[PDB]
């Protein structure tokens, strides 16, 4: 039914090459379909890459990427890539793999078909695992949480109790530091005459440092 | 080959319409009947809303409607709705095979209830202590419009060092959140009466304060 997955590393140094592939499931790669890349830089707008027709296995970039780009398919895996050679800052953005309509005419205009995205930063810091410290409680109800503290890159993901605490959470999106590296928090409200006795645990996972956290916040 | 312009932004109120112009050339938009219209959510993958200036995708709302007259692509959409409220991009192919984009526009649907901020207030753990730093947690929640100040104070005088605060954010019920953490050395925090974070919303300032014990 065909869907489409972006694979690839989060962090490039400068100077090397950004490499990503998509997997796409439920039609052949071989198929008249303009296999396309689109990336965005967080908070800015949309940048068409390039495509790669199914049967000819022809491809196109945007004249400001002709010279460092290659989108080509793999007839093994099922899959289309995107290598962008001599990578910069600039680079650094949400890419999405996408699928454009049958048969029409600039198919690769029309995406009706989408990966999830997949954020890659283009920096020369080195991976680097977070602290996580509980921000423990103190009107009928109190508020704990977690402090995940100086990792690199993007991104972590925080629940609480493996998901079966939902109800009063917020996680905070995190803070950019002038020493390069990110913080973030996330924070519950819980009943007051529950704690000593329900545990609460602030799950932190930093998949780029292969690091994984479950932190047990308590009182006093 | 020059970019397709959109404007920044676009705003309208319940039940009425709004139309979001596409500016091209006559060698694009004008010659061709391949202009695409996007709706995008806050991260998340954009969604074919129009293709081919004027075709609806399969489960898309007859409330969206495109066209064009010259150079100039228009979406348009009537019944609006608070889940309407996207970044909407158009897009069109250009000879030498390949697609332009616009700038985007911000659809801001009008009539949202103010709201003001909760904030909470966090004093450096004990764990964090023991590693020799300390750190402030201010976090700020639930409102609306989302513009928000942050000041610091150690003790009553104000402090701007050492302090990094984020932009504000929608969070799921289109309400705003930001944050603010206030770095310190293990001496400044234990010889202090009382930290403050003070949250100055349009007009109003809530206040919250920790203290070393």
């Amino acid at each position: 039914q065909v869907q489409l997955q972006e694979s690839g590393p989060g962090l490039v140094k400068p100077s090397e090459t950004l490499s990503l592939t998509c997997a796409v499931s439920g039609v052949s790669i071989n198929d008249g379909y303009d296999w396309t890349w689109i990336r965005q830089t967080p908070g800015k707008g949309l940048e068409w890459i390039g495509y790669v027709f199914g049967r000819s296995g022809n491809f196109n970039l945007n004249p400001s990427l002709r010279n460092r780009g290659i989108i080509s398919k793999d007839t093994c895996k099922n899959q289309f890539s995107l290598n962008l050679n001599s990578a910069t800052a600039a680079d650094t953005a949400v890419y999405f793999c996408a699928r454009g309509m049958e048969g029409l005419f600039a198919a690769y205009n029309s995406l009706d078909v989408w990966g999830r995205g997949l954020l890659v930063t283009v920096s020369g810091a080195s991976t680097k695992g977070p602290s996580v410290f509980p921000l423990a409680p103190s009107g009928g109800t109190a508020a704990l949480g977690c402090l995940v503290k100086d990792y690199f890159p993007e991104p972590v993901t925080v629940s609480w109790n493996s998901g079966a605490l939902t109800s009063g959470v917020h996680t905070f999106p995190a803070v950019l530091q002038s020493s390069g590296l990110y913080s973030l928090s996330s924070v519950v409200t819980v009943p007051s005459s529950s704690l000593g006795t329900q545990t609460y645990i602030c799950n932190v996972n930093h998949k780029p440092s292969n690091t994984k956290v479950d932190k047990r916040v308590e009182p006093k | 080959q020059a970019a397709l312009t959109q404007p920044p932004s676009v705003s309208g109120s319940p039940g009425q319409s709004v139309i979001i112009s596409c500016t091209g050339t006559s060698s694009d938009i004008g010659q061709y009947n391949s202009v695409s219209w996007y709706q995008q959510h806050p991260d998340k993958a954009p969604k074919l809303v129009i293709y081919g200036v004027t075709s609806r995708p399969s489960g898309v709302s007859d409330r969206f409607s495109g066209s064009k007259y010259g150079d100039t692509a228009s979406l348009t959409i009537s019944g609006l709705q608070a889940e309407d409220e996207a970044d909407y991009y158009c897009s069109s192919h250009a000879d030498e095979n390949m697609a332009l984009f616009g700038g985007g526009t911000r659809l801001t649907v009008l009539g949202q209830p103010k709201g003001a901020p909760s904030v909470t207030l966090f004093p450096p753990s004990s764990e964090e202590l023991q590693a020799n730093k300390a750190t402030l947690v201010c976090l700020i929640s639930d409102f609306y419009p989302g513009a928000v100040t942050v000041a610091w104070k150690a003790d009553s005088s104000p402090v701007k060092a050492g302090v990094e605060t984020t932009t504000p954010s929608k969070q799921s019920n289109n309400k705003y959140a930001a944050s603010s953490y206030l770095s310190l050395t293990p001496e400044q925090w234990k010889s202090h009466r009382s930290y403050s974070c003070q949250v100055t919303h349009e007009g109003s300032t809530v206040e919250k304060t920790v203290a070393p014990t």
